[PDB]
Parts: structure tokens; sequence; C-alpha cells
RNA sequence: GCGGAUUUAGCUCAGUUGGGAGAGCGCCAGACUGAAGAUCUGGAGGUCCUGUGUUCGAUCCACAGAAUUCGCACCA
């Protein structure tokens, strides 16, 4: 019950399964939500329809803490990454700004097994 | 009615339409007299609640075999209404055919049994897969 | 000996407006699948510790008894 009114939403795009954290102007999430906290188990929660579902409540959610702007922070590929925005661009909320953030490291870290 | 004239079709075995009628027409009236409704009208009700939206199809996508909903056409839901009207009508267990027929249109009117049993079945197939919806076809 | 807790359908347990006996698992069947599995649905399954009393009616109150568990007490 701090009535935020404008904040950030970062959208955490993967293959694994999207997930959403609307924060505030500082970056402090005041909630969060994801194909997994919406009952998908582990392979149907990557489904960009797990994004959607997943988009709304955290927005729902923040709706309640009384916020009505939000500026979206892209971030990794992956199914559900442009569902989770549009999601975002409907409910209560008003998308302000869209922006990749996707960070696409530089030079210094070894790959894992399944990209090496 | 075109409806009516397709009904008695199905029930028409070996060619005898002339009986077909006389028990279609006999179940009509012995619908009025136990249900204070028009035939007709009573008649029409009993097709609509026996017919499916989505129907989920079996199709190779790489690796497996993954179950994708899609949508029914209207063609196809007039013959299964028929077809699982008249196959119920014959799982009653009263002797007179004019009153299998009678009671089985007013109890899909009712809604309640084997019909509604797969029409349930199917429905929570359905939105189960809801994963997959984004394949809409 | 004494006190506390516990004593519901096979198992594990919920159930105090006293007036519905219920859930999970299990078992059987159906649906599904080539089929088996898993999931979903449905059914069966209860001297609800025992007796008596209290009320119009008690699993849900009182009293008595029994069993389980625990602390304590006893132990040339």
């Amino acid at each position: 019950r701090k009535q935020v009114s404008d904040g950030v939403a970062h959208i955490h795009a993967s293959f694994n399964n999207t997930i959403v954290t609307i924060t505030d102007r500082q970056g402090n999430a005041l909630g969060w939500a994801t194909a997994g906290g919406s009952g998908f188990r582990g392979s149907r929660k990557s489904t960009p329809f797990a994004a959607q579902v997943a988009a709304e409540r955290c927005a729902d959610a923040v709706k309640e803490y009384g916020i009505k702007n939000l500026e979206v922070m892209v971030k990794g590929p992956g199914p559900g990454r442009e569902s989770t925005i549009r999601a975002l661009n409907a409910a209560g909320f008003r998308i302000t700004n869209i922006t990749d953030v996707t960070p696409i490291p530089h030079n210094g870290c070894r790959p894992p097994k399944k990209r090496r | 009615s075109e409806l009516l004239a397709k009904f008695v079709n199905i029930l028409m075995v070996d060619g005898k339409k002339s009986t077909a009628e006389s028990i279609v027409y006999s179940a009509l009236e012995t619908l009025a007299q136990r249900s204070g409704k028009s035939e007709l009208e009573a008649f029409e009700v009993a097709l609509e609640n026996v017919r499916p939206t989505v129907e989920v199809k079996s199709r190779r996508v790489g690796g497996s075999t993954y179950q994708v909903p899609v949508e029914v056409r209207p063609v196809r839901r007039n013959a299964l209404a028929m077809r699982w009207i008249v196959e119920a009508a014959r799982k009653r267990g009263d002797k007179s055919m004019a009153l299998r027929l009678a009671n089985e249109l007013s109890d899909a009117a009712e809604n309640k049994g084997t019909a509604v049993k797969k029409r349930e079945d199917v429905h929570r197939m359905a939105e189960a897969n809801k994963a997959f919806a984004h394949y809409r076809w």
C-alpha cells in the first residue's frame, strides 16, 4: 500500500519460461509472476500463453499497489517475450516505453555445455 | 422442416420410411402429452445441446505427436447430434419404440447421461492443454 | 498406582451452530492410449472405541469402562 503509481516492468524472457517482475523507479520489486506461479509445471511454462497469464497477473497484483504506468525492459530471447509485452500493453497499465536491455555478453565467459 | 426429414432417415432401417415416420410423429404426439410444450420446439432444443465446439487432433510435430485443439465445422455437428440421439434411444429399456424417442428427446433437454459424460470428457481434454492454444489453426 | 493425549470408511486423518459422516491414498470400473503409465471422472467401502445418561434429535454434551501413547511412581 505504497501507491507507486509508476514504475518499471522487467521481462525476463527465456526458452525455459518468461518471468515478470514489476518494480518502482528505484528498482525494488513490488510484485512478480511466472508461468510456474500460474500453476504450470515446467514444460508448458515456456509457452507464450503462460507468459501472457504471468504478465497480466503480475500486473493486476501491481494494480493493487496503485501503479498506472510502467516502463518495460525486455531481457533474453525466447517464446512469450513479445507475448508478455502485448500482455502488458493491455491490462490496466500504460506501457510508456519498451527497451531491449538484453545483456548479450562481450568476451570472458565460458559458455555452458549446451552452448559449447 | 428439413431437420425432421433428416432425422427420420437415420431411423430408416431397410428402407422402411413409412413405418419410420410413424414412430417419429407418434413420439412428438406423446411428447406433447407428457410435456406441456410444442413438439417442434422440444425437438430442436434436443439436438442443440448435443454438439461439440472444439476437437483436439493428433499431429507429429518434429519429435512426438502433440494434441492440438481445433474448431469443428457446422456440417458435422448436425450429423453427430442426430446419430447420438437415436443410439441413446435404442439404449433405453422401454419396449415402445415411439416411447424411447419421446423420452430421449426430453432427457436430452434436461441434460444428463452418457452423451453428457462424453461432452464433459472432451471439454476437459480441452483447456487442459491450453498451453497449446496458440496453435488455434 | 497417577495425570495428560489419543481411540472415524483398509491405511493416514479433517470434521463443535447437536441435527450432512467426509478427504487423500488404496481397491474396482469408465474415459484415454496400440496398450500399459501417469493424469481426469465415477462407484463401493463406518457398530465415527463400548455402555448408560442428558435433548425433540449427539460422532459433536455428562458419567462409567476399555485400548494406545507419554510423564511420573514401584522394582532384595
